[PDB]
Formats: C-alpha cells, structure tokens, sequence
C-alpha cells in the first residue's frame, strides 16, 4: 500500500461533496469599482415665511 | 488719525467635550473550519504539539 492519507471529502454548506482535485493556488481576478463622485452634492428649493 | 478694527462674531455656546482618543470598531462575525486526518505515521503518536 502506498503511503498516503487516502481520499479527502470536503463538507461545504452542510453537503458532503467528493471533488476531483483539491488544492490552494492563486488566480487572476478583478475587483468592484464604485465611482460615486458626489451623486447628491447639494440641491434644494425652499422658502421661508413668518406667522 | 484713525485705523481699522477687528470684529469677533459669536453664534452658539455649546457644552462639548474634548477628544481623549479616536478609534473605529468594525462589526465582526464567527467563522471557523477544521480538518479530519489520520495518524498514519509518527506525526500523531500521542499529542499534536510536542512542546
């Protein structure tokens, strides 16, 4: 028998799944960019009165 | 003969406090994971951390 701990099963989200390959590596991805740029700076039309 | 002046305007007198320190406490959650393995060698004979 070969020296190995055997097959590995991962439980993700309460369900047990038997994957094909398991590893941890890096991967190129992007990020979310929110440029609001003063959506509502200042704008109001009102008036004043006396009672 | 004469000169200019220096005006001092006061609007409100509030009862504020000083600033002893400044920090920000973010919200946190509970996240954890584990792994189940077998000894299969002299790595898990009696205890996990030797000393």
């Amino acid at each position: 028998l070969v020296h190995k701990p055997g097959e590995v099963v991962v439980s993700y989200g309460g369900m047990r799944v038997r994957p094909k390959c398991y590893g941890f590596s890096r991967m190129m991805a992007t990020l979310e960019v929110n440029p609001p740029e003063q959506r509502t700076g200042q704008c109001t039309g009102c008036h004043l009165e006396c009672i | 003969p004469d000169s200019k002046c220096l005006k001092i305007k006061v609007k409100r007198i509030n009862l504020k406090c000083k600033k002893s320190s400044s920090y920000f406490v973010p919200d946190a959650r509970s996240r954890c994971t584990s792994v189940r393995r077998c000894r299969w060698a002299g790595d898990c004979q009696s205890g996990c951390p030797p000393h």
